[PDB]
RNA sequence: UUGCCGUUGCUAUGGC
């Protein structure tokens, strides 16, 4: 067991990154570590994606404890660069969060990814 | 007795057996692409009609090919249009949901009777089926 | 066996549809249409041109004259060139400057001629999407394209404009906005020997223009992510690739129809294929194209794939999995923050977070036997496609280009059996769309020219 | 998921309707039929005249619940476990049980009528 | 379309109340039309289940039905089984119409703002301006629903109210 | 600014003619503007403006494109010979009215 | 000199009751009887409104220590 | 050979 433990393999990683890109287009993604912990303590979050290769790792390992407290799925993508590119911004991000919405046109996709990463976790 | 020239037996029919489930499976397992339109270009009356079905866009492509090929507009011929356009658009808004026709699932027509279960290669001998395999 | 029964019943079905080689084999409608074919005109643009320049193994590779002319522009982004039937080149940067070069002095480095630098002065005084008719670029010029006849260069970027500049003076003759808020252009390609431009805009849109008439022909829709690259030849076909939908489409632009080609490599079946006796996996995002001829093209992916596709097969014909290597893993003094090397090594998880270089530039020489791939591995790769057109293979490398390769294209010289080319490649230290790129390992913002011979 | 009782089974066999296939072409959905232990106790107590009904209720396609109470009053058990949870269709032909079930709200009621099953308080049947 | 069996029971009235209010429908005929053709769809899929495995009808019409249901978009890509066609229902069908989709994509503030945008022609999927609200967008036309370029909520010239107010304030 | 595209250009020596299909492109314009289209056609081809002609115009839904049928002649006299009289009334010079009785 | 007809002879809506502006549109009526219905639903059930908005202020309406609104079994 | 700056060559490199 490493610190960044529940890492996803390549198929789950690309499923995660595709729904991250679609939520970023639909304004349902809060990107960055402290925005992610803000939306996590506010409770509007469906799952959090941490990238398992940033330059420290505890910098985002603070978030699994918060997700565990509030029972939110969390998953580790192995590329901060690809995560930022999926988020649609011109920088690497290390953590992102899918906020809850019921007037959301990708709710089935988000729920399927939640089920996959929760059976992983 | 004697022969008699039969265009109904050397005419290309190919439509008694053209079933949409078999054709859809062939389009799935075709391994060559399918010439689909740029996505807005195939809806018809700002959405007052359907999208258009695959048979309707095939027929439209045939009509525009014949159109450009011999320089003639087709017409508003009354008997054929009062049959075909009105009956076609009413069964289109009946059975075509979102560019896909679901009319076939509501229709009794046996697949394997006409379109499968070969009649010429019926292999009514043990030896003929043995040679057809090997 | 249900799929066996499906294949069997489909075979019987096709046999029955045939039911409903002799000495005489002539068909009346086919020969009548062939009489009309003998009657018609314009066997010029619509050549279904196959690969007629078979010269991959012929020319030299290993001793190219490689000059990396460094320029003082932050993050060069595109390269456009020109040959008539003196040669000029064009570069453009993230510093909002277009720069004209002369390149025809073949044995030496290119020569700067003229700047054209937009800036904050060109921000429109409206913030209104159809009075975007200013005369310069105020944000992030992403692509240039020279005319095949050479009257104009046409460029555009994230300011959702197409500015067409004259060649002889680098002056903006005409401005055409893309009339909506997300309408950033990402790739431009003229169809060859023409005046028709194909721009690929991030609205999932492809705009087409006639430049010498200052008119837009046709807008054509249908990708699912941003159309990251475009490619065209002398035919009125076009080939675009959207980024994350992992499909490449090719467009009959007069018919406004397309052929889609999805990817579809899975590490489950691929690791089973290796398990019959290994760090290779699925696909991120198809990124770059170049139409090699009018029946084949090649795609550069996000997991370092280079794939070769035909016009008659949905799934790709040939793959090449790792094309520029896998990236150097982040150091133990920059992963963890513990004290001991054992825990800082445990924070690498072995091989699980090694990511491959992604091919960010691909150029097929038109109708030829050889294409060039580039990323930030430092070394361009040159590949030739086999003469049966079902595979390609690495010839050699061009290792004098430190940085990301934001653009590759070649410039021809020499006659039908003796040839020499200069491969231009725009080199930056940052990807041409966003930043995202750490470990800038000795990169410089320059133009890597190579002179290859024979 | 549909809770069966004894007169629904008797009327099914008297009208020659299969249980799971009658349920499927009534609702046009996939059904899970449930025999509570009190309905099974009632069918067993019906005697050796109803052997056909008992060994058609003994069917692996018909799943079965485990009621935890004294006595075998299936109407009380069905009413209690349906007004507790509201995730059940009640298939019945008793007039009294039909009136109880259609007086408690949100509970669809299925019944043998004619030569196939009918459903009433389920508002999405077509 | 066709009317239901018992059209006036209170569960059906509260059902239609929730459906018309949650999807901005004008009357009962929207629900009844889309439910009539859904009834045909899953009445067919019931017969495709009542025949057996390796039946030609079941194999070919089953994968045909689930593939064109996936391409309409009411069925996701991974559930390629034929019992999910039975689990399908009416709001899975009228979440696919253009009014619902315009509101979910966020070009409008409610389903009623979406209905008036569609009927005032500010919405175009792909190339063509769609102008009826019950359109049943597909899984490929899901991402090209945007504002029409002929409309002031796109980038076009502003309408008559805005330009008349600008002219009168210029006077 | 209108835009012009010729396709499938064949030659008819029996009718001394060159014929083709005409994709006419008018983004944010109404329609083909047929006399201006004959001008644009007569200048993209050679001069013969009273020998170029178009007849079959169909605009697709939402505007922009329209497909017409273009036929261009050499020799305006033989164009007057070969074209029909109603199209000559529409475009060129001929005008003979029918006798209105019964 | 043209004695034009007027609206009550033209449209002939003889002696109607006062009717509703919300009844003049079939869509707005169901918009406003669904808003009424989902305001009545807050009375019968307790509706999940979306969780804790800001700081937890308190119950804002009272706490009953005698009432138990839970479904007992059998 | 450039935005600066260093080695420079009497041309190539490397730090922002
Ligand atoms: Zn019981």
């Amino acid at each position: 067991n490493p610190k960044a433990f529940p890492l996803a393999d390549a198929a789950l990683t690309q499923q995660i990154l595709d729904v991250v890109q679609q939520a970023a287009n639909l304004r349902q993604l809060k990107k960055g570590a402290n925005e992610a912990t803000k939306t996590l303590n506010r409770g509007i979050s469906e799952f959090i994606i941490m990238a398992a290769d940033c330059e420290p790792i505890e910098i985002l390992l603070h978030l699994p404890l918060l997700c565990e407290d509030k029972n939110v799925p969390y998953v580790f993508v192995p590329s901060r660069v690809a995560l930022g590119r999926a988020c649609g911004v011109s920088r690497p991000v290390i953590a992102a969060s899918i906020t809850t919405n019921d007037a959301s046109a990708i709710k089935t996709q988000i729920y399927a990814v939640k089920d996959k990463i929760e059976t992983l976790l | 007795f004697e022969d008699r020239f039969d265009a109904r037996e050397h005419k290309d029919r190919s439509n008694k057996s053209r079933m949409q489930a078999m054709e859809e499976y062939i389009r799935e397992s075709s391994d060559q692409p399918d010439w689909s339109a740029s996505i807005g270009a195939d809806i018809v009356n700002h959405g007052r009609g359907g999208i258009k079905s695959l048979r309707d866009t095939e027929k439209e492509r045939r009509v525009t090919s014949f159109e450009e090929d011999n320089f003639t507009r087709l017409n508003i011929t009354n008997k054929a249009e009062k049959r075909k356009q009105k009956q076609r658009e009413r069964n289109a808004r009946m059975n075509v949901i979102g560019g896909e026709d679901f009319g076939i699932f509501s229709s009794k027509r046996k697949l394997e009777d006409s379109t499968s279960r070969r009649g010429a290669k019926k292999t009514r001998s043990a030896w003929d089926r043995a040679q057809r395999r090997l | 066996n249900p799929a066996d029964k499906r294949r069997r019943l489909a075979k019987q079905y096709l046999e029955n549809l045939k039911s409903e080689d002799e000495y005489n084999n002539f068909d009346a409608g086919d020969l009548d249409k062939d009489i009309i074919a003998s009657r018609l005109k314009e066997d010029v643009a619509e050549q279904q041109g196959r690969v007629f320049r078979y010269f991959g193994d012929k020319l030299l590779i290993s001793e190219a004259k490689q000059s990396f002319t460094r320029v003082g522009e932050n993050n060069l982004t595109c390269i456009s060139c020109f040959q008539p039937v003196r040669l000029f080149a064009y570069t453009v940067s993230k510093d909002l400057q277009l720069t004209k070069y002369d390149i025809t002095d073949f044995s030496k480095r290119p020569k700067k001629l003229k700047y054209a630098k937009g800036g904050a002065k060109y921000i429109p005084t409206s913030k209104h999407e159809y009075e975007n008719t200013t005369e310069g670029h105020y944000d992030e010029i992403l692509t240039v394209a020279a005319s095949p006849d050479g009257k104009y260069v046409v460029t555009g970027g994230r300011d959702r404009k197409l500015i067409v500049w004259s060649t002889e003076s680098l002056s903006p003759v005409k401005v055409i906005p893309t009339k909506d808020r997300r309408g950033e252009v990402l790739s431009l390609a003229f169809r060859k020997n023409s005046d028709q431009l194909y721009a690929s805009c991030a609205d999932f849109k492809i705009r087409t223009y006639s430049i010498n008439q200052f008119s837009q022909l046709e807008i054509l829709y249908g990708h699912h992510d941003i159309v990251e690259d475009i490619s065209a030849l002398a035919m009125e076909r076009c080939v675009t690739v959207g980024a994350r939908d992992r499909t490449a489409m090719l467009w009959k632009i007069p018919d406004e129809t397309r052929l889609t080609f999805r990817g579809g490599d899975e590490p489950q079946k691929l690791l089973r294929r290796w398990m019959k006796e290994p760090l290779f996996f699925c696909e991120g995002s198809i990124d770059v194209v170049s139409m090699v001829d009018d029946f084949h093209f090649i795609t550069g992916s996000d997991n370092g794939n280079i794939c070769l596709w035909s016009l008659a097969k949905k799934k790709p014909i040939f793959t090449e999995r790792i094309a520029h290597g896998i990236l150097p893993e982040p150091s133990f003094n920059d992963i963890s923050g513990e004290t001991d090397e054992e825990l800082r090594k445990r924070q690498l998880q072995g091989k699980k977070l090694l990511q491959p270089f992604w091919i960010t530039s691909l150029y097929a020489i038109p109708y030829s036997n050889v294409f060039i791939s580039g990323s930030w591995s430092g070394s361009l790769k040159v590949w030739k496609i086999s003469d049966n057109l079902r595979s390609f293979e690495l010839l050699g490398e061009l290792s004098g280009a430190k940085g990301v390769v934001t653009k590759i294209q070649v410039v021809e010289s020499g006659k039908h059996g003796k040839e020499k080319f200069r491969i231009l490649a725009s080199i930056a230290k940052e990807h041409r769309l966003g930043r995202w790129i750490a470990n800038v390992s000795g990169a410089r913002n320059g133009i890597y020219s190579a002179v290859i011979d024979q | 998921q549909v809770l069966i009782d004894t007169n629904f089974i008797n009327f099914s066999i008297q009208k020659k309707v299969d249980i799971v296939r009658g349920m499927m072409d009534c609702l046009l959905a996939k059904c899970n039929p449930l025999i509570t232990d009190c309905v099974m106790a009632e069918l067993e107590k019906l005697g050796p005249k109803y052997r056909i009904a008992l060994k058609l209720a003994r069917d692996p396609r018909i799943k079965r619940l485990s009621c935890s109470h004294k006595g075998t009053y299936a109407d009380d058990c069905l009413v209690h476990r349906v007004l507790q949870h509201k995730c059940y269709i009640v298939a019945t032909n008793d007039a009294g049980l039909k009136q109880r079930i259609r007086k408690i709200p949100g509970i669809p009621l299925m019944s043998v009528g004619g030569h196939a099953y009918v459903i009433e308080k389920l508002p999405d049947v077509f | 379309y066709s009317t239901p069996k018992r059209p006036y029971e209170s569960s059906r009235l509260d059902a239609e109340l929730k459906l018309a209010g949650e999807f901005g429908l004008k009357n009962k005929k929207e629900i009844y039309r889309i439910s009539f053709q859904l009834s045909k769809i899953r009445r067919a899929a019931r017969d495709l289940l009542t025949r057996d495995e390796k039946d030609p009808k079941r194999l070919f019409e089953g994968n045909a039905l689930i593939r064109r249901l996936v391409r309409v978009g009411v069925l996701s890509e991974d559930k390629k089984k034929l019992d999910y066609v039975l689990a399908l229902k009416v709001e899975d069908f009228l979440e696919r119409r253009l009014q619902t989709q315009v509101y979910k994509l966020g070009l409008a503030k409610s389903v009623h703002h979406a209905r008036v945008l569609i009927t005032q022609r500010h919405i175009a999927v792909g190339k063509q301006i769609v102008n009826i609200p019950s359109f049943m967008v597909r899984l490929d036309s899901e991402k090209h629903i945007d504002f029409a370029p002929t409309s002031p909520f796109g980038g076009a010239r502003p309408g008559r109210v805005a330009r008349r107010n600008a002219a009168r304030k210029a006077e | 600014a209108v835009t012009i595209r010729t396709r499938k250009v064949i030659s008819n020596p029996l009718l001394a003619r060159k014929q083709f299909v005409v994709d006419v492109l008018h983004p944010n314009r109404a329609n083909v503007s047929k006399d201006e289209l004959r001008e644009k056609l007569a200048e993209v081809y050679k001069a013969e403006k009273d020998a170029v002609s178009v007849f079959g115009f169909r605009t697709q839904f939402g505007g922009g494109k329209s497909v017409g049928f273009g036929l261009v002649y050499n020799s305006v006299a033989e164009a007057k010979k070969f074209e029909p009289t109603y199209r000559l009334v529409r475009y060129g010079l001929a005008e003979k009215v029918e006798k209105a009785s019964r | 000199g043209k004695r034009a007809i007027n609206y009550q002879i033209l449209k002939n809506k003889g002696l109607t009751p006062k009717r509703n502006k919300d009844n003049r549109n079939s869509r707005v009526k169901k918009r406003k009887k669904y808003q009424k219905a989902q305001k009545k639903l807050k009375s019968v059930r307790a509706v999940y409104s979306g969780g804790q908005s800001g700081v937890y202020e308190g119950e804002k309406t009272g706490i009953k220590k005698g009432l138990t609104r839970s479904v007992k079994f059998k």
